[PDB]
């Protein structure tokens, strides 16, 4: 269960940015995927929730609208795709792995587990 | 961040410290909150998930516990190299994954 | 009018039971009154899939079923023909064709120490969708994936039984109902509840 996150280089305001996760070790279609981000002087913040079939997903309020999750099993990938960020957005993002096997639509049994190397942001 | 935690805490080597997470009854109520550390400058990590299990490869000094719309953390045996915010995260009934403001334990 | 039905017993209950394992009484034999309990407005919610409620002492039957539980005052819809969701999937489904009512009222005052209840629990994470009028008192741990447990909890292994959080202020979405489905019967023997003469 090896994680890790390439992307998140120095832009400026109102650009786009792409985050790829690249996770080894287990079957990475069975698992539901997290992206989180750690923000300076603050607590860990929730940031979105994809679905391993990617029908089903969700997002925090404050990022709603203007960010976009994907995934590819085939190359083993978790794209995260942010435009018109903002000052706050700079954070140190982070991409997780559940540990329970997908078996329906709960989304609160799906646990925040082990993590990933996560990738500065700055805006 | 919807959920309320005291802002740090501290105490000597072994006195089974303990800390409280507070939280409205749509996110900690009829749902389940993990605890996670987070070491300074370190990926964080999973403590205590469904609010009495552990992973494997984590001491059994860590418990952890529920008692209505709050839950509490139990460490005995502290140890001067548990410094680390600790994080307890429930799922928000309608949208969300709540996370606590954090507790920065000193010893 | 001789004898009345039981129906007191059913509704002014102190020891009311939960949901995974709903209380299910057989009514027959005596003459229901249902006037009485409609006119009355303490009752929540008072919905009647069927035959109109102020024509029902109008009709006769031969076996009533009430059914008897608690659930959460913001879920009390699932209750009802055709929705889903964590009750009617997992704990108390009613077939798709009805013909019984479902009285439901709140009960805060009454339940929700101060301390909080926890004597009731409803179900979660069954295996399979629930088929109609059934109820599941197992608690075997649950499991999903291929890996077996051992009768121990961990990752694909759950514990099917959650309590609720009941507390004496928790706002009108969070807060105890007792809920009691009155379903007929029709069948075939001749019918023995009817209304009063
Ligand atoms: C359940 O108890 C309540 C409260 O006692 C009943 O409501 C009224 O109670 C008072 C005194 O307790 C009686 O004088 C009234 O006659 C009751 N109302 C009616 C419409 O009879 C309630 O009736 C009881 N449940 C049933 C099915 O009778």
């Amino acid at each position: 269960v090896q994680l890790v996150e390439s992307g998140g280089g120095v832009v400026q305001p109102g650009k786009s940015l792409r985050l790829s996760c690249a996770a080894s070790g287990f079957t990475f279609s069975s698992y539901a995927m997290h992206w989180v981000r750690l923000a300076p002087g603050k607590g860990l913040e929730w940031v979105a929730v994809i679905s391993p079939d990617g029908k089903n997903k969700y997002y925090v309020d404050s990022v709603k609208g203007r960010s976009t999750i994907s995934r590819d099993n085939s190359k083993n990938t978790l794209y995260l795709l942010m435009n018109s960020l903002r000052a706050e957005d700079t954070a140190v993002y982070y991409c997780a792995t559940t540990q329970s096997l997908w078996f329906g639509q709960f989304y609160y049994i799906y646990g925040m587990d082990v993590w990933g190397q996560g990738t500065t942001v700055t805006v | 961040s919807v959920l309320t935690q005291p802002p740090s805490a501290s105490g000597t080597p072994g006195q089974r410290v303990t800390i409280s997470c507070s939280g409205s009854s749509s996110n900690i109520g009829s749902n389940f909150v993990y605890w996670y550390q987070h070491f300074p400058g370190a990926a964080p990590k999973l403590l205590i998930y469904r609010n009495t299990l552990r992973p494997s490869g984590v001491p059994d000094r860590f418990s952890g516990s529920k008692s209505g719309t709050s839950a509490s953390l139990a460490i005995s045996g502290l140890r001067s190299e548990d410094e680390a915010d600790y994080y307890c995260a429930a799922w928000d009934d309608s949208l969300f994954w709540v996370f606590g403001g954090g507790t920065k334990l000193t010893v | 009018i001789t004898n009345l039905c039981p129906f007191g017993e059913v509704f002014n209950a102190t020891r009311f039971a939960s949901v995974y394992a709903w209380n299910r009484k057989r009514i027959s034999n005596c003459v229901a009154d249902y006037s009485v309990l409609y006119n009355s407005a303490s009752f929540s919610t008072f919905k009647c899939y069927g035959v109109s409620p102020t024509k029902l002492n109008d009709l006769c039957f031969t076996n009533v079923y009430a059914d008897s539980f608690v659930i959460r005052g913001d879920e009390v819809r699932q209750i009802a023909p055709g929705q889903t969701g964590k009750i009617a999937d997992y704990n108390y489904k009613l077939p798709d064709d009805f013909t019984g009512c479902v009285i439901a009222w709140n009960s805060n005052n009454l339940d929700s120490k101060v301390g909080g209840n926890y004597n009731y629990l409803y179900r979660l994470f069954r295996k399979s969708n629930l088929k109609p009028f059934e109820r599941d008192i197992s608690t075997e741990i649950y499991q999903a994936g291929s890996t077996p447990c051992n009768g121990v909890e961990g990752f694909n292994c759950y514990f099917p039984l959650q309590s609720y959080g009941f507390q004496p202020t928790n706002g009108v979405g969070y807060q105890p109902y007792r809920v009691v489905v009155l379903s007929f019967e029709l069948l075939h023997a001749p019918a023995t509840v009817c209304g009063p003469k």
